[PDB]
RNA sequence: GUAGGAUAGUGGCCUACCAUGGUUUCAACGGGUAACGGGGAAUAAGGGUUCGAUUCCGGAGAGGGAGCCUGAGAAACGGCUACCACAUCCAAGGAAGGCAGCAGGCGCGCAAAUUACCCAAUCCUAAUUCAGGGAGGUAGUGACAAUAAAUAACGAUACAGGGCCCAUUCGGGUCUUGUAAUUGGAAUGAGUACAAUGUAAAUACCUUAACGAGGAACAAUUGGAGGGCAAGUCUGGUGCCAGCAGCCGCGGUAAUUCCAGCUCCAAUAGCGUAUAUUAAAGUUGUUGCAGUUAAAAAGCUCGUAGUUGAACUUUGGGCCCGGU
RNA sequence: CGGCACCUUACGAGAAAUCAAAGUCUUUGGGUUCUGGGGGGAGUAUGGUCGCAAGGCUGAAACUUAAAGGAAUUGACGGAA
């Protein structure tokens, strides 16, 4: 009896399971941005879903109406400094039209792999899991950690977990181990 | 880390305010040893069913079984 | 809608086929390595251009 | 005046005119009626256990020819019999005569599906061990 | 059923006390006290939540048996003693005195008030009446009676009581022109002066309030507490002065504080 | 209606005497409910349709009825009395009972977990800081549902053509996606644990010393490949049989549909089936259906309730304040 | 002016045949009544009511089924020309 906690479905499967149009979109879209599922593209599509339709009923309000006034400059001002929106374009009309790779642009795993420092969309997915690249002094191993424009100075590898600076792993410790005692004392 | 903590004026306000659990934990009091929750509450009822001390019933139940 | 047919004949072609043992492959990679390995057959060595795409043809 | 009424203190004649004419509906009449408690074998639910009394082969509709492979089963909530599909190639050597399945559906709510005449229910599991496992190899059958 | 309630369910709370939904199934069921349960403030929820005093519950039975609280200049040892609205809380330990006062948000502000404004507390007059013997007495809105009050005080006017020996230091009328607590409703804790008072014989007499930045209300009478004169209050506000920035104007004095 | 009685008190609540009223096609009364009501929930163009036993509020009940005691508060059932049903112990005289509290058992079924730890939190009760709390919390079982997202990553070496100065004719530091069950060194947590944190005490998480991936066997599955509907006219088997198939359909000797193997597809720690419901359904239609012939204008007229009902009554001008 | 109709056209409507209404309908609202909701089962069973009866009015369900049907086109066929 205490009060029941809140949970909400983040994504949404398509009304046309099978279309090749819509499959090769999202196959690109996973083998660009480095997806694992079709999940991760139905969850940045939910998103959209609901950014998009709570600036479309702000935008049927009047013009200078409070609560567009309001939310409206309030979802601005988040998509601007997610990134998704850009410095410029700071409209309800252009935050209509953004699109599913406006969002992946700006995973943790898109970003390790703008920034160098990844070499590939898949080798940053394997990075960024792996207790490597922190995002402050904080260690990140989520890839849709979805990077806020002011933390993008500051991605880099982690403190501890080498490629930062710290004890070598377990597979070089062990091999040098081995090469240690394999010439003698 | 991030926690909490308290810094009491002194060892005698400290066992008087603070929790007998954490003080165990700390060192300052020994911890009670009691029966169980169950055997407590079992303990209870038993001793519901007696009015008065015993004392007489404990005689009576003792020379009635006698014979 | 006759009820009594007869029965003797259950399994008979799953009883009759000859068992071939499944071969013996390489593991695929799962999940994130198995979008990029559709990908890559997909979308960036398409040797089977005929049209717009064969996906699985037989041997002609 | 394109039939209904229209005025704004018409909304009675509306109300009772669509509540007339709902019960045309299947789902509606069924629904309202009750008929899947009064009727149809599983008293509203999805599956029922039941006890095999004879396994029957049903001849197929035409224009197909085969022999169908299913079972009688009297359902232990009801004490109804109903006639039930055991639904892949074999496991009707799997089944017995006189043991405790379990029925589910047939995929269209009744109306007896594809070319098998009168049967709307199929066996799910036998004996608790689920026909689908004991048809691949996964399970094995209890003795008891 | 079957006889008085004694358990208040978490989420069965008055919202204003700000209790988390999660960690525990019930919240402080105030005592039968000076003020109804949904607009009061228990002692638990004072110390605990809002000062921050006490970890606990357990806490505040051990501040409270202590008898360092003091609510309206009694000590008020009980954990759920409901401590509403005017209510002057000493705490003699820490030297401080707060008066139960609304934020214009609806919520009780920590508000500390100096030594002085903390000897005495403003009350509105719920009935005037006739008692036994003939002897006139007057009920405040914390269920104070005080005898052989003035005769020109009436329903709706505010008396100040003097918390040691609980008599009328001065007293308040109804008029047009005087500044409200308004301390029910979705204007709860805005301060402003009336206007005019609407009759409505019959039921629900309605008061139009206009505060300091010339936004009329209207509110029924059953929430509007006069504080005093049009401006100089005869308690001491509270930060924000029940104005009710929207809030745009709100966003914008958030921005204009945090930059510096 | 009057008067009384009764009640804590209004009142046909009951009584006594009078009056003959009261409800109803604007659906009374009766019947069903697989109906507790609501906040709410699912689906979301809009309107709707369906669900709400279930964490909050209100009611009702403690096996069925009835009656009462004590008390401020009960017609209380972890109170009593009686009857009915059920049922325990007995030395046969008697005596005791009420899990729709927690845990658990049986039965029922398609269908649902521990006879665990503790008051540390939330609060409640009491003479009360101290005691108690199966309220509650904590853990165990738990793929109800929801969140995040491992199962690999990066080269070098054998071969690609996307290419250079008319590579004449392959070179060049060609540019390396694929391709060598080759080849190398890195990366880390699933797991196992010193410890510390955690915690009422432990468990888990979070943090970490030492271990811990090469077939990284530390091996992802569930459904499918005629259409709808993404994906084979490949191979073996069967031969209107076996079986598949929601529907249309497939199978009678080369079966793209059955049973398999290979390959390919879809979702993926999930996927399939059954039943209900919602959208699809403008196939319930107020928005918004149709009635000549597809289902459907009463044989025809009158007519009450109901629905609907012509036009007309201070318009126009002028001046001033006055918010964006 | 009112009536029974008719001819041409298709502004329009319709699935078409065709329709001056079957038009003024996705640019959907003049008022109102009745009826229909895939084909059978079935205008059946039962209940009520009316009738001397025949029957009339009202009127299901279980079950079954992937079509039944409407209009038109081409062919074929006609003991049709
Ligand atoms: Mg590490
Ligand atoms: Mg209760
Ligand atoms: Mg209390
Ligand atoms: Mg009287
Ligand atoms: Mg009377
Ligand atoms: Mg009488
Ligand atoms: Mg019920
Ligand atoms: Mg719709
Ligand atoms: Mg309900
Ligand atoms: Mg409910
Ligand atoms: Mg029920
Ligand atoms: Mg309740
Ligand atoms: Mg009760
Ligand atoms: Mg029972
Ligand atoms: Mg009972
Ligand atoms: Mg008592
Ligand atoms: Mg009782
Ligand atoms: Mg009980
Ligand atoms: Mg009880
Ligand atoms: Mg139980
Ligand atoms: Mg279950
Ligand atoms: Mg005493
Ligand atoms: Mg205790
Ligand atoms: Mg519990
Ligand atoms: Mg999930
Ligand atoms: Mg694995
Ligand atoms: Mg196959
Ligand atoms: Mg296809
Ligand atoms: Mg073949
Ligand atoms: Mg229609
Ligand atoms: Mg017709
Ligand atoms: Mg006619
Ligand atoms: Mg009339
Ligand atoms: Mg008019
Ligand atoms: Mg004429
Ligand atoms: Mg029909
Ligand atoms: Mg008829
Ligand atoms: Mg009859
Ligand atoms: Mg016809
Ligand atoms: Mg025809």
């Amino acid at each position: 009896p205490r009060a029941p906690r809140t949970y909400s479905k983040t994504y949404s499967t398509p009304k046309r399971p099978y279309e090749s149009s819509r499959l090769d979109a999202e196959l690109k879209l996973a083998g660009e941005f480095g997806l694992k599922n079709k999940k991760e593209i139905y969850r940045i599509s939910f998103q959209l879903s609901k950014i998009r339709r709570a600036a479309r009923d702000l935008l049927t309000r009047d013009e200078k109406d409070p609560k567009r006034l309001f939310e409206g400059n309030a979802l601005i001002r988040r998509l601007v400094r997610v990134g998704v929106l850009s410095e410029d374009k700071k409209k309800l009309d252009y935050v209509l039209a953004l699109k599913v790779e406006d969002f992946l642009e700006r995973r943790l795993q898109t970003q390790v792999y703008k920034l160098g420092l990844a070499k590939s969309v898949h080798h940053a997915r394997v990075l960024i899991t792996q207790r490597h690249i922190a995002v402050g002094k904080q260690i990140v191993n989520i890839p849709s950690f979805m990077v806020r424009l002011d933390s993008e100075k500051h991605i880099d590898f982690a403190p501890t977990s080498p490629f930062g600076g710290a004890r070598p792993g377990r597979v070089a410790r062990r091999n040098a181990a081995r090469k240690a005692e394999a010439s003698g004392e | 880390s991030v926690g909490f903590g308290l810094v009491y004026n002194s060892v005698a306000e400290a066992k008087k305010f603070e929790p007998t659990y954490r003080l165990v934990r700390y060192g300052l009091a020994e911890k009670v040893e009691k029966a169980s929750r169950q055997q407590r509450k079992q303990k209870k009822n038993r001793d519901k069913k007696i009015f008065g001390t015993g004392k007489r019933l404990a005689k009576k139940v003792a020379r009635r079984n006698a014979d | 809608a006759k009820v009594h047919g007869s029965l003797a004949r259950a399994g008979k072609v799953k009883s009759q086929t000859p068992k071939v043992e499944k071969t013996e492959k390489p593991k695929k990679p799962k999940g994130r390595a198995y979008k990029r390995l559709l990908y890559t057959r997909r979308f960036v060595n398409v040797t089977l251009v005929n049209g717009k795409r064969r996906m699985n043809p037989g041997p002609s | 005046g394109k039939g209904k009424p229209r005025g704004l203190n018409s909304a009675r004649k509306l109300r009772v005119h669509r509540r007339n004419n709902r019960w045309a509906e299947n789902n509606y009449k069924k629904r309202l009626l009750g008929t899947a408690f009064k009727s149809s074998p599983f008293g509203g639910s999805s599956h029922a256990k039941g006890i095999v009394l004879e396994k029957l082969g049903i001849e197929s509709k035409q224009p197909n020819s085969a022999i169908r492979k299913c079972v009688r089963v009297q359902l232990i909530k009801n004490g109804k019999k109903v006639t039930a599909f055991v639904p892949n190639d074999g496991c009707l050597n799997f089944v017995d005569e006189n043991d405790e399945v379990l029925l589910a559906g047939f995929g269209r709510k009744g109306k007896a599906k594809g070319d098998i005449p009168g049967v709307r229910f199929k066996v799910v599991k036998v004996s608790g061990v689920s026909l689908l496992a004991l048809w691949k190899e996964k399970k094995e059958k209890p003795r008891s | 059923a079957r006889g008085p309630k004694k358990h208040l369910k978490r989420l069965a709370a008055p919202h204003h006390w700000l209790l988390d939904k999660l960690s525990g199934c019930y919240a402080p069921r105030p005592s039968a006290g000076p003020h109804k349960l949904r607009e009061s403030l228990p002692l638990i929820v004072f110390l605990r939540n809002r000062l921050k005093y006490a970890l606990n519950g357990r806490e505040v039975k051990a501040i409270l048996m202590q008898r360092h609280v003091k609510v309206d200049g009694k000590v008020r040892t009980d954990t759920t003693y409901p401590a509403g609205f005017m209510d002057v809380i000493t705490l003699d330990a820490t030297n401080e005195n707060f008066r139960l006062v609304y934020d214009v948000k609806g919520r009780f502000a920590v508000h500390r008030i100096t030594d002085e404004e903390a000897s005495y507390k403003l009350g509105k007059v719920k009935k005037v009446q006739l008692g036994k013997k003939g002897v006139p007495y007057v009920v405040t809105h914390d269920g104070r009676t005080i005898r052989y009050p003035d005769p020109n005080i009436k329903v709706n006017d505010t008396v100040k009581i003097d918390l040691a020996s609980g008599k009328i230091t001065d007293f308040i009328k109804f008029d047009a022109g005087k500044l409200v607590y308004v301390t029910g409703g979705r204007n709860l804790g805005r301060i402003g002066t009336i206007v005019h008072k609407e009759r409505h014989d019959g039921g629900f007499d309605l008061v139009h309030i206009k505060d300091s930045l010339d936004n009329t209300f209207v509110t029924r009478l059953n929430n509007v507490f006069v504080i005093g004169e049009q401006g100089k209050p005869y308690i001491s506000l509270p930060k924000g002065k029940g104005i009710k920035l929207s809030i745009a104007e709100e966003r914008d004095r958030r921005r204009a504080q945090q930059g510096l």
